[PDB]
RNA sequence: UGGCGCCCGAACAGGGACUUGA
């Protein structure tokens, strides 16, 4: 009595027809027991002469498994509209959780008529076949069966709003806060709801109970955790065991707090070879020690309560890493993670820490649907200066203060104005654009001038050069004059870390100088002295 | 009623934009209305047949307390730019724009009243997000002519001009125009006049069952020039961010020059050294004075071309942005300084800056924000007020551009 | 065999800064 989905062919085609491969013994025989089988049962029925498709049909006791790439190609788009999982953290606690594994969960939806004759089949000695019900491996199964499956579950679930049903691919998850006794008599009635419509279910000896394994995670009534993450205790590391390496510690950063991977996924850059011994770095030995004693004890969740409010406590791990809990009650957290992601070559904690912050709002609105109360480690007056005079329109949720030793702040500020009594430095460098022997150097207004050539260096590079050494040639404070739009964006954002060596040695540069101006003038305007810096840093490499 | 076939762009398929996540109390809002909307046959619930998908957001409009549902047909409207701009168009009085007072009346729920063609309901479906996925996003369709979709103005036009002729007709010197789903009421008369005509012309729709920011001022908008930085002494560093900003002007003015004023930094100065402008050099500067005050020369709009509108974000709530087609030819450059929260800010400039679009060129501009994808993305729903949302991209706003004021 | 997530590399398009030549 489950109403079939209308189904059809992309505009322009046709129906696949696919030679049969010719099977051996052992599949032709076991395959027709199959097919006898599901034939009898209804599922399949006998369209030879009037359905002129076909299919590879193979056995891979024996089960059968046909390809549907022809069809999977031809058929209409469907809008997978589950496409994510329910993160456990979003769960809520139930008193008592049952699974039920949907027997032959696609074999009980019917096909559409109209489209039955596509899915054909042929075995040889042939028979044909057709699909009266949803194939395995189709593209609209998995999509027309949720569909079908919701429509058999809302007369069930609107008579019962206490219980809670979840559908995954296969199994049914029926939590429900009522007692042992009570609940197992509401699972019958779905048991029996669901026979009515054909779909069959285990009956409670047959059935699970918790911890129930889903998707890598171990879910129990009142608490969750990801399954037991074991690390290699190996010598050599190859890219596929730090790739191994890399994602199974992801998983478990999800749940076990302070989980470092910054320096174990910097060894992935620059290898291409999966065979490839990678000399583990004594910084990535270092992070791989405490990871591994992060997992030595075991870390489980808490399920979401809506009466409360949702707390994100961040903190900063270094090196641009970060790492958040996400909490109602002290020290019992739904989810934790981190935020190692650099947006840029150049950030500092400040806008690293907005990042985070925004990585978090928008996990916690697909988990739990509200944004979370961050507690960040940034004084409120350290963020209302960067924000107020930042050019971006950044902005984050309600938040408080945490006093946490690795509190974030702008470990440097550039003058707004020009300082009286600093040196002032016009710097500035040309790259050649063949043999990349460039040059930077600076100009003052006290005659005291200066060069250095450089190798291998980009235009860009010999501007941020030209910056490095006015800071290395000045007092505490320093007038910068840069006609380079480049070396102002990077510096005026106040990094405090990057990928370039050559831009870090100048934000540890930056940081000694009580006082630092850069300004910038428009190039070949003969802005003064910026003029004089080119014809130093130009003599031999331009023209 | 007779539906009107829509035909959707040749080689183009329906929109298949993937919903953005929604907060728990817009989800519940949502499901609220649309089972109601579902209930009086306005929507309709869909299976997997069709892949097509438009996000639909929940926001809250101006003075009011009842959730609104805001669908974003911006593909949608993409994917049948033909029908409603060509075969339907709605023509754009030029008149509304130096009116006294324009106000914005809300008919999109007349369009709920027209039957949508059976043929392009499957390109209007939208699918309600569930928290943490615990349950599948419900589906719906539109049995009605959807509103926020730009072709439904243009099919539901017939209706509205005949609503709209008898009271035209007693009140010639009132300019109404829609554009997507509102009334842009021009009048010269006085604010309590106008009003008065607003309400006949609102107990004009309720006759016909169409129930009904908000009001503007268009002869009130003057767009902000560049002003250059005026003391009495000029120090090196002055000069040199007056020269740099001057001889990135050039670029909009090409009367613009910077030779003089380059005269004056010769040698290698401190920045903070006091330079005497010379007789020549402030001549030359009283020049670019009163060229920057002047409005660019030949620059017009042009239909064809897509308005873009940038957005600079100056400090202390003050927001500039330049409304232009071609680069350097800004068709209007403004400044909101109304203004707490940079993207509740940053959404009313939006909304302001698309508003005054519509009533000057009747077309919604690409807006480059200066914010992240991401952080916008997600807030941007809380503040938004206007049923129509327009095209934006995100940009990294150059640090010599936010000095359109210093 | 398909899907999703992470990382690496390549090709694409545009949105920018800049160098050299004509
Ligand atoms: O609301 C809840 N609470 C809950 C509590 C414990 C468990 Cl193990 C499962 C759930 C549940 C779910 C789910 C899908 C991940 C498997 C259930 F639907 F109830 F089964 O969602
Ligand atoms: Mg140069």
């Amino acid at each position: 009595p489950i109403e079939t989905v209308p189904v059809k062919l992309k505009p322009g085609m046709d129906g696949p027809k696919v030679k049969q491969w010719p099977l051996t013994e052992e599949k032709i025989k076991a395959l027709v027991e199959i097919c006898t089988e599901m034939e009898k049962e209804g599922k399949i029925s006998k369209i030879g002469p009037e359905n002129p498709y076909n299919t590879p049909v193979f056995a891979i006791k024996w089960r059968k498994l046909v390809d549907f790439r022809e069809l999977n190609k031809r058929t209409q788009d469907f809008w997978e509209v589950q496409l994510g999982i329910p993160h456990p953290a979003g769960l809520k606690k139930k008193k008592s959780v049952t699974v039920l594994d949907v027997g032959d969960a696609y074999f009980s939806v019917p096909l559409d008529e109209d489209f039955r004759k596509y899915t054909a089949f042929t075995i040889p000695s042939g028979i044909r076949y057709q699909y009266n019900v949803l194939p395995q491996g189709w593209k609209g199964s998995p999509a027309i069966f949720q569909s079908s499956m919701t429509k058999i579950l809302e007369p069930f679930k609107k008579q019962n709003p206490d219980i809670v049903i979840y559908q995954y691919m296969d199994d049914l998850y029926v939590g429900s806060d009522l007692e042992i006794g009570q609940h197992r008599t509401k699972i019958e009635e779905l048991r029996q709801h669901l026979l009515r419509w054909g779909l069959t279910t285990p009956d409670k000896k047959h059935q699970k109970e918790p911890p129930f394994l889903w998707m890598g995670y171990e879910l129990h009534p009142d608490k969750w955790t990801v399954q037991p993450i074991v690390l290699p205790e190996k010598d050599s590391w190859t890219v596929n065991d730090i790739c191994k390496l890399v994602g199974k510690l992801n998983w478990a950063s999800q749940i076990y707090p302070g989980i470092k991977v910054r320096q174990l996924s910097k060894l992935l850059r620059g290898t291409k070879a999966l065979t490839e011994v990678i000399p583990l770095t004594e910084e990535a030995e270092l992070e791989l020690a405490e990871n591994r004693e992060i997992l030595k004890e075991p870390v489980h969740g808490v399920y979401y309560d809506p009466s409360k409010d949702l707390i994100a406590e961040i903190q900063k791990q270094g090196q641009g890493q970060w790492t958040y809990q996400i909490y109602q009650e002290p020290f019992k957290n739904l989810k934790t993670g981190k935020y190692a992601r650099m947006r840029g070559a150049h950030t500092n904690d400040v806008k690293q820490l907005t990042e985070a912050v925004q990585k978090i709002t928008t996990e916690s609105i697909v988990i739990w649907g509200k944004t979370p109360k961050f507690k960040l480690p940034i004084q409120k007056e350290t963020w209302e200066t960067w924000w107020t005079e930042y050019w971006q329109a950044t902005w984050i949720p309600e938040w408080e203060f945490v006093n946490t030793p690795p509190l974030v702040k702008l470990w440097y500020q550039l003058e707004k104005e020009p300082i009286v009594g600093a040196e002032t430095f016009y710097v500035d460098g040309a790259a050649n654009r063949e043999t990349k022997l460039g040059k930077a150097g600076y100009v003052t207004n006290k005659g005291r001038q200066k060069v250095v050539p450089l190798t291998n260096t980009t235009n860009q590079k010999t501007q941020l050069q030209a910056i490095y050494l006015a800071l290395q040639d000045s007092g505490l404070e320093v007038n910068i004059v840069t006609d380079s739009q480049y070396a102002l964006g990077i510096i005026q954002a106040q990094p405090d870390k990057s990928e370039s060596e050559l831009v870090n040695q100048i934000i540890e540069q930056l940081i000694k100088k009580e006082k630092v101006y850069l300004a910038w003038v428009p190039a070949h305007k003969g802005i003064g002295g910026n003029e004089q810096v080119d014809k130093l840093v130009s003599a031999g490499i331009r023209k | 009623i007779e539906t009107v076939p829509v035909k959707l762009k040749p080689g183009m398929d329906g929109p298949k934009v993937k919903q953005w996540p929604l907060t728990e109390e817009k989800i519940k809002a949502l499901v609220e209305i649309c089972t109601e909307m579902e209930k009086e046959g306005k929507i309709s619930k869909i299976g997997p047949e069709n892949p097509y998908n438009t996000p639909v957001f929940a926001i809250k409009k101006k003075d009011s307390t009842k959730w609104r549902k805001l669908v974003d047909f911006r593909e949608l409207n993409k994917r049948t730019q033909d029908f409603w701009e060509v075969q339907l168009g709605i023509p754009h009085p030029a008149g509304l724009k130096k009116k006294k007072s324009v106000t914005v009346l809300d008919v999109g729920d007349a369009y709920f009243s027209v039957p949508l063609d059976e043929d392009f309901r499957k390109y209007t479906a939208f699918t309600i997000p569930s928290i943490n996925n615990e349950t599948p996003g419900i589906r719906y369709q539109y049995n009605v002519l959807p509103q926020g979709w730009k072709g439904s103005p243009a099919i539901f036009q017939s209706s509205m001009t005949k609503i709209l002729e008898p009271f035209k007709k007693q009140n010639p010197d009132i300019v109404i125009y829609q554009y997507m789903d509102d009334l842009y009421v021009g009048s010269d008369l006085e604010i309590g006049q106008h009003r008065t005509k607003i309400e006949e012309l609102r107990q004009h729709l309720l006759r016909w069952g169409l129930t009904t920011g908000y009001e503007l001022h268009p002869d009130k908008w003057t767009v902000q020039p560049i002003v250059l930085p005026e003391k009495d002494s000029w120090t090196v560093n002055d000069i040199q961010k007056l020269v740099g900003k001057l001889n990135w002007a050039s670029q909009i003015y090409p009367g613009i020059k910077v030779r003089q004023l380059s005269k004056l930094l010769r040698g290698t100065k401190a920045l903070t050294e006091v330079i005497p402008l010379t007789e020549e050099a402030e001549l030359e500067l009283a020049e670019n004075r009163e060229i920057l005050k002047e409005p660019v020369h030949g620059v017009y709009y042009d239909p064809s071309k897509d308005l873009i509108a940038e957005i600079q974000k100056q400090g202390q709530g003050q927001w500039t942005y330049q409304i232009y087609q071609e680069p350097f030819k800004n068709l209007k450059t403004g400044k909101y300084a109304r203004m707490t929260n940079d993207v509740k800010q940053l959404t009313e400039a939006v909304q302001k800056i698309t508003t005054e679009s519509i009533v000057i060129w009747g077309k919604t501009p690409k807006f480059k924000l200066p914010i992240q994808k991401e952080t916008w993305e997600t807030w941007w729903t809380e503040y938004w007020q206007a049923t129509w949302i327009p095209e934006w991209e995100f940009v990294n706003t150059p640090p010599l551009v936010k000095l359109w004021y210093q």
